[PDB]
């Protein structure tokens, strides 16, 4: 109670502005609150945990460094439960060189030139001040 | 003032806008201006808590519809000690 | 003067074209090229507010169709005083 | 957001061709008024 | 300048309103404020071609919804000789 | 503080009373008191952005039933110079 | 500051709860914990309208369910110079 | 100033109706009146960028619906120092 | 150790069984008893984070049927430096 | 350079937006500016290869859209001592 | 302090108000703010197992709605001695 | 003169195969590698607008299919004087 | 120890995860941390062949569900003397 | 040798070990690794062509399924004196 300053569409001014669009106000604090034919297995169909010098896609056979499921030991529960972790919710929005390989791109540049040009359609699309096809 | 009013935009072109509607509409200060990478420019101003309330509401609706847009318009009211050495001291 | 004229683009093709056409397009003072990061690259003229808008309008035609495109072009005819310490002088 | 921050090249041509151009979408305090503001264009000239 | 830029409201408030984001927007001069008589209060800017267009609409729209309503945002780019004796200089 | 409260009213009585319950709310200082003429009345508070939308919104409803009413109520966290001119300081 | 923002708690866990949260969500000064009797005890900060309205609002909730929890949450922008006289001036 | 604003038509009273438009309208000079032959007649001015804007703008409005009517209208906010040697001086 | 656990109970009864057990379950420092006044009794205890949480649960458990009951157990890792003007220092 | 670039464009507006375009975008010298009857004008630029190259590029591409639009745009590498008679030497 | 507390967040907005939250609850000692690029930003804090487990918790939740949000929340209660070579030891 | 060409590629292998290309195809002095940042890489080269021409066109269909790939070509005769500011004089 | 053992991750805190789940999973010793840019950041081990394929394969599960999660998981048994210069020899 | 052999690749761990193969596989000196940006690395060897050509389809096979994957891999059998320049000489 007594003297509320909070935001509200009688009294106008800059108060009232981009509602919902903002965070840490003191109304969204409250808010928060509430025999296999190969020896190797196909290159294509299986990707290996350890890339390098440490691939299961050959079958060695004999005496091994790999541990089979009766062998408890260094990996596994044993390596991912020792810290706690907790794995939240983002926007995850690519902004880079290849992720804008396809954008909406405006329509191509047309030479309506003529003469000793020297110009070819087939080329990639080579631009001239002003955007004109070159 | 102490309170701190933050615009996270994508790209520059958004936050010098969000700096220009922040600082003209309310009494704060810019305190700086940083690169965080990866196309995310965010801009601080510090100022009592009313000024920034008017600030970054101004700021958020100036830079909502200029290039790639606004992502993230804060209010913290007071910050605690430590924070204050990560934040920008005075714009570069 | 002191308006300000801005473009930003996706690269730095784009960014350089736009600085030309903007440059000779009216008459504008180029005061920074800013590598915002995540691809985004910011040209910012400085002028009269008729000539400005005229320098951004050929800055944004001319970019359009060079490279990945672009992606803003802005006008600010008054910046605040506070806005000026993080806006580039002479360019880099 | 627009696809495109200018409008397509043969989609549409500018009332006043260079410099008066009015396809490229330029946010801002720009030289562009809207119905409210009448004045030295329309019927008044 | 030259180019003038008048917005007419009904009531003081939202004229104090647009006067406040014409002169914020871009580089006018206010140069009068008249209580026209009847509730009417209008506020004249002066300034460059580009500048004025800016600053009139952005007036308009600030003090379109503000109390009692706008009356009327008018531009003339260049007003004729005899027309500069009826309008304001400088504000009361 | 800088910030400035405005409230408009058909009427004196309704100003009075909103002036009354403006400077009695908050911190406000009040500024001016103007016959805008056609019965607009308009009252002026200054202070800290907090203070004055602490007062507006004391004036609004305390005002609002007295009288014609309220037409206007509005704030401006910063006023510019040039407006400044425009505005009364001396409290009549 | 000159705001005034009251907690009233049963009990004195509630009442630090309410301290800590007031405190540390805006720049209050806490200006006494009263022990009013019954088992009503009473957190009073001074500071400007809107650190007061940010951090009373952070109390109110902080220690909404926290013991018996929270009587009343009151915030008053000014109090008259003779109230002054009844409120603690610094925590005992 | 420097910029050209270019008001192509077809005839000489569409053209002499779009000089005294584009003049009247804004603050502008009438460098010439070229017969292109053909029937094409084109009117040149020169001012402030801004100011050929509004112009051309509203020597377009006036012309377009007077006799074969407008052909085009241009801006140029620079004109290259070549082409200063084919643009009308001063009118004959 | 900064973190803050305290206990309010009914009576002294329960309150002196909690300051046993808390004392007796880990590491923290008894730091004071209030009377709150209307049948209410508050014990804090200062240590570290985990200290103080295995201390007051302890506490709570000891107490919860003994006397009138329990009423609130808290626990505050970090206490604002102005709270520390109203906890108890030491014991009486 | 002897290479000579060409631009027919039909109207007067168009030609000047050719020769300013294609002057700005290159080394180029403008050499004449043409009536040809039938509302046929031709702007003449001459430089070197690459530079009467880049400029019909660029010229044809800004005067495509201007007005009734473009008739040719030709470029000549190296011109017979003949046609130079035909030529103009200075632009008029 | 020993137990290493981090939380990465896809801007700077988030990463403040996640470091403001920590620091406030709990007594944890803000170590590192890094840009890792691609708009990741990870605030890393030290302190004892307890305060850490509290002040993660906090500042998990607290910036979870605020911009693109939260990435990933970690604890690691004591690091191996290797480790701390690449862990800040105070921010820049 | 002096003109300037640059291509835009994903990635550094795209944009070496295009600074081998263009300085291989004509006597262009290879002036810059820019790392744009987000994956682009901008080469630019400067020399006579012939040489320039030959280069760029070589260089674009060399990396065309290299890599991720092109994302630009650009040429241009004649560059303002203010954009010299922005370009690298000599490769580093 | 020569054998060289590398995991890649998105972010900082799925690496540093990684880092301590291997140097305490296996006899490798922690020689390197590298922000790709982008987002990845890669971490280096060295130690016996056997110990190494040890440890990666505990990080590559520690991390695996931290933050946004492994990108790689390499192990070289003999680094070519080449290589070595690429490689961090201890971390800053 | 004067050829020049590099290797694209998403993140550093699939560039180590394109450059080991690479290294291992011919006769080539690795001459840098360089962080283009965006996830993009990128190492460079030189050699004979003959060693080169080897030593890329080696590289290019062993990295092609390490991590995120591989980019480009090609082969220059003769560079450049100008492209040296933006060439590594010898790896950091």
């Amino acid at each position: 109670t007594g003297n509320d300053i909070a935001p509200s569409g009688r009294i106008t001014g800059p108060g009232m502005l981009a509602t919902g669009l903002i965070t840490g106000t003191p109304e969204f604090r409250h808010a928060a609150r509430e025999k296999p034919e190969l020896v190797c297995a196909p290159r294509s169909d299986q990707m290996d945990r350890v890339s390098g010098e440490g691939k299961e896609r050959c079958h060695i056979t004999g005496d091994d460094w790999s541990v089979n499921k009766h062998i408890t030991g260094t990996a596994g529960q044993w390596a991912s439960g020792r810290n706690p972790s907790m794995r939240g919710n983002a926007r995850v929005v690519e902004t880079s060189a290849f992720a804008n390989r396809n954008v909406p791109k405006p329509e191509k540049p047309g030479s309506k030139i003529t003469g000793s040009s020297g110009n070819d359609t087939q080329g990639s699309l080579i631009t001239y001040s002003g955007g004109a096809r070159g | 003032g102490i309170a701190l009013g933050m615009i996270e935009t994508r790209g520059l072109v958004p936050a010098i806008e969000a700096a220009d509607a922040m600082t003209k509409a309310a009494e704060v200060r810019l305190v700086g201006r940083q690169f965080v990478g990866g196309g995310y420019v965010t801009v601080l101003v510090r100022g009592e808590t009313g000024a920034v309330n008017a600030a970054v509401r101004a700021g958020a609706d100036a830079c909502e519809r200029v290039g790639d847009g606004l992502v993230a318009a804060h209010i913290i009211a007071r910050v605690h000690s430590e924070v204050e050495n990560i934040l920008p001291k005075a714009p570069q």
